[PDB]
Protein backbone atom coordinates (compact mmCIF):
# COMPACT_ATOMS: atom_id res chain seq x y z
CA UNK A 1 0.00 0.00 0.00
CA UNK A 2 3.03 2.32 1.23
CA UNK A 3 4.79 4.02 -1.18
CA UNK A 4 8.06 6.10 -0.49
CA UNK A 5 9.15 9.09 -2.97
CA UNK A 6 12.48 10.39 -2.06
CA UNK A 7 13.01 14.20 -2.56
CA UNK A 8 16.02 15.81 -4.30
CA UNK A 9 17.73 18.02 -2.09
CA UNK A 10 18.12 20.60 -4.72
CA UNK A 11 14.03 20.53 -4.37
CA UNK A 12 12.28 23.26 -2.12
CA UNK A 13 10.14 20.84 -0.60
CA UNK A 14 13.41 18.89 0.92
CA UNK A 15 14.88 22.07 1.85
CA UNK A 16 11.82 23.46 3.48
CA UNK A 17 11.27 20.47 5.53
CA UNK A 18 14.66 20.09 6.62
CA UNK A 19 14.41 23.47 7.65
CA UNK A 20 11.56 22.83 9.68
CA UNK A 21 13.50 20.13 11.61
CA UNK A 22 17.12 22.19 12.27
CA UNK A 23 14.80 25.15 13.54
CA UNK A 24 12.88 23.28 16.01
CA UNK A 25 15.91 22.22 18.12
CA UNK A 26 16.36 23.08 21.74
CA UNK A 27 18.33 22.23 24.15
CA UNK A 28 16.36 19.62 26.93
CA UNK A 29 16.32 19.99 30.72
CA UNK A 30 17.83 16.27 30.57
CA UNK A 31 21.07 17.91 29.66
CA UNK A 32 20.67 15.69 26.29
CA UNK A 33 20.10 12.08 28.33
CA UNK A 34 17.22 10.91 26.31
CA UNK A 35 17.90 12.49 22.53
CA UNK A 36 21.57 12.89 22.60
CA UNK A 37 23.86 16.09 22.05
CA UNK A 38 23.48 18.50 19.67
CA UNK A 39 22.20 21.27 18.08
CA UNK A 40 22.13 20.74 14.33
CA UNK A 41 20.91 17.32 11.99
CA UNK A 42 22.95 16.07 9.31
CA UNK A 43 19.93 15.00 7.38
CA UNK A 44 20.12 11.98 5.06
CA UNK A 45 17.19 11.34 3.35
CA UNK A 46 13.61 12.67 2.83
CA UNK A 47 11.14 10.64 1.83
CA UNK A 48 7.69 11.68 0.90
CA UNK A 49 5.31 8.79 1.85
CA UNK A 50 2.11 7.82 -0.21
CA UNK A 51 -0.60 5.68 0.58
CA UNK A 52 -4.27 6.20 -0.93
CA UNK A 53 -6.08 4.73 1.76
CA UNK A 54 -4.58 5.67 4.62
CA UNK A 55 -4.74 9.70 2.85
CA UNK A 56 -8.58 8.83 2.26
CA UNK A 57 -8.93 7.66 6.01
CA UNK A 58 -7.10 11.39 7.45
CA UNK A 59 -9.22 13.18 4.90
CA UNK A 60 -12.78 11.65 6.15
CA UNK A 61 -12.21 11.87 9.16
CA UNK A 62 -10.33 16.10 8.58
CA UNK A 63 -13.59 17.48 7.32
CA UNK A 64 -16.09 15.34 10.20
CA UNK A 65 -13.16 17.04 12.36
CA UNK A 66 -13.71 20.65 10.53
CA UNK A 67 -18.19 20.28 9.98
CA UNK A 68 -17.84 20.31 14.25
CA UNK A 69 -15.25 23.34 15.04
CA UNK A 70 -16.67 26.29 13.04
CA UNK A 71 -15.23 24.50 10.03
CA UNK A 72 -11.44 24.81 11.07
CA UNK A 73 -9.95 21.91 10.84
CA UNK A 74 -7.02 23.42 12.81
CA UNK A 75 -4.28 21.27 10.77
CA UNK A 76 -0.96 21.79 11.81
CA UNK A 77 2.82 19.58 10.42
CA UNK A 78 4.23 18.27 13.53
CA UNK A 79 6.80 15.56 14.46
CA UNK A 80 6.85 11.97 15.61
CA UNK A 81 9.53 10.07 16.89
CA UNK A 82 8.90 6.08 17.58
CA UNK A 83 11.04 2.72 17.13
CA UNK A 84 8.03 1.38 15.29
CA UNK A 85 8.19 3.85 12.30
CA UNK A 86 7.84 1.51 10.00
CA UNK A 87 4.87 -0.15 11.35
CA UNK A 88 2.97 3.49 11.07
CA UNK A 89 4.25 4.53 7.64
CA UNK A 90 2.64 1.43 6.36
CA UNK A 91 -0.37 0.87 8.74
CA UNK A 92 -0.87 4.27 10.12
CA UNK A 93 -1.33 5.56 13.49
CA UNK A 94 -3.35 3.31 15.60
CA UNK A 95 -5.03 4.40 19.16
CA UNK A 96 -5.16 1.17 20.21
CA UNK A 97 -1.51 1.35 20.72
CA UNK A 98 -1.39 5.08 22.45
CA UNK A 99 1.36 6.20 24.62
CA UNK A 100 -0.38 5.18 28.06
CA UNK A 101 2.77 7.16 30.63
CA UNK A 102 1.93 10.37 28.57
CA UNK A 103 1.62 13.52 30.91
CA UNK A 104 -1.91 14.44 28.81
CA UNK A 105 -3.19 11.08 28.93
CA UNK A 106 -2.94 7.54 26.96
CA UNK A 107 -3.30 9.42 23.24
CA UNK A 108 -1.05 9.74 20.20
CA UNK A 109 1.70 11.76 21.02
CA UNK A 110 3.25 14.66 18.63
CA UNK A 111 6.08 17.65 18.98
CA UNK A 112 6.57 21.10 17.21
CA UNK A 113 10.36 20.74 18.47
CA UNK A 114 11.53 17.85 16.57
CA UNK A 115 14.38 17.02 19.41
CA UNK A 116 11.42 16.33 21.63
CA UNK A 117 10.55 14.04 18.81
CA UNK A 118 13.97 12.88 18.64
CA UNK A 119 14.07 11.66 22.36
CA UNK A 120 12.04 8.82 21.36
CA UNK A 121 13.46 7.29 18.39
CA UNK A 122 15.01 4.73 19.94
CA UNK A 123 12.32 4.11 23.01
CA UNK A 124 10.98 6.00 25.57
CA UNK A 125 13.54 8.39 27.16
CA UNK A 126 16.11 7.17 24.57
CA UNK A 127 15.29 3.49 25.93
CA UNK A 128 18.93 2.21 25.81
CA UNK A 129 19.89 4.01 22.92
CA UNK A 130 21.00 3.18 18.94
CA UNK A 131 20.83 -0.83 18.68
CA UNK A 132 24.45 -0.72 17.91
CA UNK A 133 26.12 1.00 19.84
CA UNK A 134 23.76 1.00 22.90
CA UNK A 135 24.30 5.15 23.25
CA UNK A 136 21.36 7.48 23.23
CA UNK A 137 23.57 9.98 22.10
CA UNK A 138 25.13 8.07 18.88
CA UNK A 139 26.70 9.93 16.03
CA UNK A 140 27.14 7.04 13.56
CA UNK A 141 23.82 5.35 13.65
CA UNK A 142 20.91 6.63 11.41
CA UNK A 143 17.61 8.03 13.06
CA UNK A 144 14.32 8.37 11.90
CA UNK A 145 11.38 10.99 12.34
CA UNK A 146 7.83 11.56 10.98
CA UNK A 147 6.79 14.97 10.10
CA UNK A 148 3.18 14.60 10.18
CA UNK A 149 -0.16 16.34 9.30
CA UNK A 150 -2.13 16.47 12.43
CA UNK A 151 -5.99 17.22 12.84
CA UNK A 152 -6.32 19.01 16.15
CA UNK A 153 -10.31 20.35 15.73
CA UNK A 154 -11.07 22.17 18.80
CA UNK A 155 -7.81 21.14 21.11
CA UNK A 156 -8.17 21.51 24.65
CA UNK A 157 -5.26 23.61 26.31
CA UNK A 158 -3.97 22.21 28.97
CA UNK A 159 -0.79 24.28 30.59
CA UNK A 160 1.99 21.90 31.54
CA UNK A 161 4.51 22.51 34.13
CA UNK A 162 7.46 21.65 32.00
CA UNK B 1 -8.27 7.02 26.24
CA UNK B 2 -10.73 9.40 24.62
CA UNK B 3 -10.11 13.93 24.14
CA UNK B 4 -11.75 16.01 26.81
CA UNK B 5 -15.52 16.46 26.31
CA UNK B 6 -16.46 18.96 23.36
CA UNK B 7 -12.72 18.79 22.02
CA UNK B 8 -10.79 16.78 19.29
CA UNK B 9 -7.42 17.05 20.84
CA UNK B 10 -5.20 18.21 23.87
CA UNK B 11 -2.17 20.58 23.61
CA UNK B 12 0.18 20.62 26.41
CA UNK B 13 2.25 24.05 26.25
CA UNK B 14 5.10 24.10 28.73
CA UNK B 15 4.10 27.27 30.77
CA UNK B 16 8.24 27.04 32.89
CA UNK B 17 10.57 26.79 30.10
CA UNK B 18 9.55 29.50 27.66
CA UNK B 19 11.92 28.17 24.81
CA UNK B 20 10.24 24.84 24.81
CA UNK B 21 7.24 24.38 22.37
CA UNK B 22 3.86 22.69 22.73
CA UNK B 23 2.93 18.72 22.37
CA UNK B 24 -0.45 17.49 21.31
CA UNK B 25 -2.33 14.68 21.44
CA UNK B 26 -5.20 12.93 19.71
CA UNK B 27 -6.92 10.03 20.24
CA UNK B 28 -8.26 8.47 16.61
CA UNK B 29 -5.39 7.35 14.73
CA UNK B 30 -7.36 8.69 11.72
CA UNK B 31 -6.50 12.21 12.83
CA UNK B 32 -2.57 12.14 11.32
CA UNK B 33 -0.74 11.20 8.69
CA UNK B 34 3.14 10.27 8.35
CA UNK B 35 3.95 12.42 5.46
CA UNK B 36 7.30 12.33 5.46
CA UNK B 37 9.68 10.35 6.85
CA UNK B 38 13.20 11.56 7.66
CA UNK B 39 16.36 9.86 7.85
CA UNK B 40 19.17 11.52 9.94
CA UNK B 41 22.23 11.51 12.43
CA UNK B 42 22.29 14.48 15.40
CA UNK B 43 25.49 16.01 14.62
CA UNK B 44 28.71 16.13 17.21
CA UNK B 45 28.79 19.77 18.55
CA UNK B 46 31.98 21.48 17.22
O1 LIG C 1 7.31 12.03 19.06
C1 LIG C 1 6.88 11.65 20.14
N1 LIG C 1 6.67 10.23 20.28
C2 LIG C 1 6.19 9.70 21.47
N2 LIG C 1 6.01 8.35 21.61
C3 LIG C 1 6.19 7.43 20.49
C4 LIG C 1 6.63 6.02 20.77
C5 LIG C 1 6.11 5.36 22.04
C6 LIG C 1 6.13 6.37 23.16
C7 LIG C 1 5.49 7.73 22.84
C8 LIG C 1 4.63 4.95 21.85
N3 LIG C 1 4.51 3.56 22.38
C9 LIG C 1 3.18 2.89 22.38
C10 LIG C 1 2.88 2.08 21.07
O2 LIG C 1 3.95 2.28 20.19
C11 LIG C 1 5.80 3.07 22.59
C12 LIG C 1 6.23 1.78 22.94
C13 LIG C 1 7.61 1.52 23.11
F1 LIG C 1 8.03 0.33 23.43
C14 LIG C 1 8.56 2.53 22.92
C15 LIG C 1 8.10 3.83 22.56
F2 LIG C 1 9.00 4.75 22.39
C16 LIG C 1 6.74 4.09 22.40
N4 LIG C 1 5.93 10.49 22.50
C17 LIG C 1 6.12 11.85 22.42
C18 LIG C 1 6.59 12.47 21.31
C19 LIG C 1 6.78 13.94 21.19
C20 LIG C 1 5.90 14.68 22.20
C21 LIG C 1 6.21 14.15 23.58
C22 LIG C 1 5.81 12.66 23.68
ZN1 LIG D 1 25.12 3.71 17.19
Amino acid sequence: GTILIDLSPDDKEFQSVEEEMQSTVREHRDGGHAGGIFNRYNILKIQKVCNKKLWERYTHRRKEVSEENHNHANERMLFHGSPFVNAIIHKGFDERHAYIGGMFGAGIYFAENSSKSNQYVYGIGGGTGCPVHKDRSCYICHRQLLFCRVTLGKSFLQFSAM
Amino acid sequence: AHSPPGHHSVTGRPSVNGLALAEYVIYRGEQAYPEYLITYQIMRPE
